[PDB]
């Protein structure tokens, strides 16, 4: 009769066959990522030429419904979700043209493969020969060596393939009538039609500024303290008033600085909170790793795992025989199909992988109730969010202590927290800058601030104005440095990773809160509270029905992302670096002053 | 007495394959002894809500006729098999009264109904133009037609296949595993009574 009871038609008819074609190829890719065989990629590949053939038929028959006509909120956001053209907006030759050129930057990025000259007998690959030299050397021109020789290449092969695909997505986005790509990628927070809690593509830029302005003051004093530590460790490279070596800050790009926390620790004479070995001393299999993930979730209140994902998840590496993809990964397969892909090794990071991922599988089992096309998180931040919650709760000692795995006369002193909370910085509040930094240069190519000639000028004064971290040698136009990352490179927004970080803490602060815990945030635990879990749980069942607002206004009782739980989580690191930077000097000059 | 001629169970509990819930199938059990501890005492059923009688006089009361009717659906489902419900299958596939007197047995079939490639042999009428009266069958494969202009025979726009096949598959969850689900439909009518139960010695 009516357009609304046609779509809904429409829907169902859609909904019962998706969930079942993207069940087909998940199975695929699974059965691909657990045997990389020659046989298993064509069908992985012939079931995503399937899923991605109904996708374009059902956006092509499900735009016939104008959208106006349609009042129910839910049945318009899936028809909005559907509606979409993608690149099928674009032409035949140009489509096929951008599928190349995103392939080729992925086989780029992939098989990149950078030697010392005069040396090519073998060279090392980014995952694991460049990475251990990043992370574990201690010498500044071999890291320069590998740093330098790994941007001239990557860059050098990447910057007309990158000139190409700006040009391209832009084409396509003022094809479906958005700004910019940038605009597009900031149409995934977008909320229109709720009263209040409506949400614009130009307030997240200026709500991120807003933020950041506010992160500045703590990423400066770790910055001044991080500076006069590698000013320690590397004597005459590093200038007191001036920024950081980009070749020195422990990963490939600067991403995280997490492995700076050997150099950068201030009570190496304390110990540490490992607990690797009383793991190896008690014998602890994979299977009671992820059991005590599952008396965890049990404990705040959430629903356990099923019987078939103790059955079909792969939690050991497999064999000599078979070869399987490393890394962590929960796979939401639909029909009720959980399940986790890890090589789980007996160490604490590979424990916290694993409560990190039984969170992902939480947050996929909860909004199972939804229609398919629902089925995701409220944005991207806070599918990220609800492992990195897990991921603060496993890591304190209470938790340590409660399953037995650290000593119950381990004294908690001030010292350890707060080398807790500075390698928790390095990992956290590090990233934060980059992040920006990236997202806020992408957007500025994007909107075509920045032209093509200008793009590097650009970039390494927006990284000593906001990241401050100055480049060793000047580089010009031929190099592309941005892409050499694997999200940049690859089509993906990296949004997430900042939204996701002040999430976490917000729903760290909600949680705690809710829990009734009387002390310090980081010494909080949110096990033995069904509140907490139900609090949770009201957020986790909706999915993406509500706007993500609404869900924040679920759990926290704001209807904007804030920054003062982070703050608030640092702030006895907060006051020690304060304590500690009086005769050094805090901030950096945006000048030659230490290299260049 | 002594007694013989025991009903028909293993025709339609131990069957080798079951019908689709759309084509639902209806065997009418009459003039036998029905030993109905035989089907409660089992450790195999999940599923033994009896409406408007209980398990412990079944084997006491007699009826005139018993309706067993037989067919596949999933786990989420079995709820709305039951009198005031509402769902797919009981709105379009199987619809029991609200004055149902019998009960309904479900149990998994995991093992049996489910292939590694998809057992899509199931089917369940996922549209018609209104709800099905109690215990009526509905086996036409008519397009729907949701839109104002006729269909013609044509699964075109607006115009959608009825019966939509369930992808039966061993690594389901348990809200999708299929599960077998035998009704027993308990009337009693001015006919003499005939199916009594077993009388102790
Ligand atoms: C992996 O693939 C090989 C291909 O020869 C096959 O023999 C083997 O059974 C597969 N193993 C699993 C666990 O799928
Ligand atoms: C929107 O549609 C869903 C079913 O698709 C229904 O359950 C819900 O009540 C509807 N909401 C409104 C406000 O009509
Ligand atoms: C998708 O593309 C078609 C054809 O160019 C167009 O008619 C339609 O309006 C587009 N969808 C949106 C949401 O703009
Ligand atoms: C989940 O918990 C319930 C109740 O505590 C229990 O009966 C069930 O066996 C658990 N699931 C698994 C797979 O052990
Ligand atoms: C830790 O506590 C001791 C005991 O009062 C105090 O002397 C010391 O200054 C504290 N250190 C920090 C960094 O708070
Ligand atoms: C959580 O509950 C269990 C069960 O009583 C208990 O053993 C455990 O100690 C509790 N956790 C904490 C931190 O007290
Ligand atoms: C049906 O099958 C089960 C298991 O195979 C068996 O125990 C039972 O005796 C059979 N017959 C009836 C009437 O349940």
């Amino acid at each position: 009769s009516t357009i609304e009871e046609q779509a809904k038609t429409f829907l169902d008819k859609f909904n019962h066959e998706a969930e079942d074609l993207f069940y087909q190829s998940s199975l695929a890719s699974w059965n691909y990522n657990t045997n990389i065989t020659e046989e298993n990629v064509q069908n992985m590949n012939n079931a995503g030429d399937k899923w991605s053939a109904f996708l374009k038929e059902q956006s092509t028959l499900a735009q016939m419904y104008p959208l106006q006509e349609i009042q129910n909120l839910t049945v318009k956001l899936q028809l909005q979700a559907l509606q979409q053209n993608g690149s099928s907006v674009l032409s035949e030759d140009k489509s096929k043209r951008l599928n190349t050129i995103l392939n080729t930057m992925s086989t780029i990025y992939s098989t990149g493969k950078v030697c010392n000259p005069d040396n090519p007998q073998e060279c090392l690959l980014l995952e694991p020969g460049l990475n251990e030299i990043m992370a574990n050397s201690l010498d500044y021109n071999e890291r320069l060596w590998a740093w330098e020789s790994w941007r001239s290449e990557v860059g050098k092969q990447l910057r007309p393939l990158y000139e190409e695909y700006v040009v391209l997505k832009n084409e396509m986005a003022r094809a479906n009538h958005y700004e910019d790509y940038g605009d597009y990628w900031r149409g995934d927070y977008e909320v229109n039609g709720v009263d209040g809690y409506d949400y614009s593509r130009g307030q997240l830029i200026e709500d991120v500024e807003h933020t950041f302005e506010e992160i500045k003051p703590l990423y400066e004093h770790l910055h001044a303290y991080v500076r006069a530590k590698l000013m320690n460790a590397y004597p005459s490279y590093i200038s007191p008033i001036g920024c950081l070596p980009a070749h020195l800050l422990g990963d490939m790009w600067g991403r995280f600085w997490t492995n700076l926390y050997s150099l950068t620790v201030p009570f190496g004479q304390k110990p540490n909170i490992d607990v690797t070995d009383a793991m190896v001393d008690q014998a602890w299999d994979a299977q009671r790793i992820f059991k005590e993930a599952e008396k965890f979730f049990v404990s705040v209140g959430l629903p356990n795992m099923t019987q078939g994902f103790w059955e079909n998840s792969m939690l050991t590496d497999p064999g000599n025989v078979q070869k399987a993809v490393c890394h962590p990964t929960a796979w939401d397969l639909g029909k009720g199909d959980f399940r986790i892909l890890m090589c789980t090794k007996v160490t604490m990071d590979d424990f916290l992988t694993a409560h990190h991922e039984m969170g992902h599988i939480q947050y996929d089992m909860a909004y199972a109730a939804q229609p398919f096309l629902l089925r995701n998180g409220a944005n991207e931040g806070f599918h990220e969010a609800v492992g990195e919650i897990m991921s603060l709760s496993a890591a304190t000692p209470k938790h340590l202590k409660s399953i037995g795995l650290l000593s119950p006369d381990f004294q908690e002193d001030n010292e350890t927290e707060i080398n807790f909370l500075l390698k928790q910085a390095l990992t956290i509040v590090g990233t934060l800058p980059f992040t920006y930094m990236l997202e806020k240069w992408r957007w500025m190519v994007f909107k075509g601030e920045i032209p093509k000639d200008q793009w590097m000028k650009k970039w390494w004064e927006m990284k000593r104005e906001i990241v401050g971290v100055v480049e060793p040698v000047p580089h010009d136009e031929t190099y592309c440095d941005p892409a050499s990352l694997f999200h940049v490179s690859n089509d993906y927004s990296f949004i997430r990773y900042y939204t996701r970080t002040l999430y976490q803490f917000q729903f760290q602060e909600a949680l705690c809160q809710a829990a009734k815990h009387e002390g310090p945030l980081h010494k909080c635990d949110i096990s033995n509270s069904t509140e907490a879990g139900q609090k949770l749980f009201n957020m986790l069942r909706l999915g993406k029905s509500e706007p993500w607002t609404l869900a924040l206004e679920n759990v926290v009782g704001a209807k904007n992302m804030n920054v003062r739980p982070l703050l608030n989580y640092f702030e006895p690191l907060f006051t020690w670096l304060k304590d500690q930077n009086k005769n050094s000097f805090v901030g950096w000059s945006t000048d030659w002053s230490p290299y260049a | 007495p002594n007694i013989t001629n025991l009903c028909p169970f293993g025709e339609v509990f131990n069957a080798t394959r079951f019908a689709s819930v759309y084509a639902w199938n209806r065997k009418r059990i009459s003039n036998c002894v029905a030993d109905y501890s035989v089907l409660y005492n089992s450790a195999s059923f999940s599923t033994f809500k009896c409406y408007g009688v209980s398990p412990t006089k079944l084997n006491d009361l007699c009826f005139t006729n018993v309706y067993a009717d037989s067919f596949v659906i999933r786990g989420d489902e079995v709820r709305q098999i039951a009198p005031g419900q509402t769902g797919k299958i009981a709105d379009y596939n199987y619809k029991l009264p609200d004055d149902f007197t019998g009960c309904v047995i479900a149990w998994n079939s995991n093992n049996l109904d489910s292939k590694v490639g998809g057992n899509y042999n199931y089917l369940y009428r996922l549209f018609r133009k209104s709800n099905l009266k109690p215990f009526e069958r509905d086996i036409s494969t008519e397009i729907y037609q949701a839109g104002s202009t006729p269909c013609n025979g044509v699964k075109g726009f607006n115009c959608y296949f009825p019966l939509q096949s369930y992808g039966f598959q061993p690594t389901y969850g348990v809200g999708y595993q299929p599960y077998r689900v035998v009704v027993l439909s308990f009337e009693l009518l001015h006919a003499p009574a005939t199916v009594c139960g077993p009388k102790k010695s």
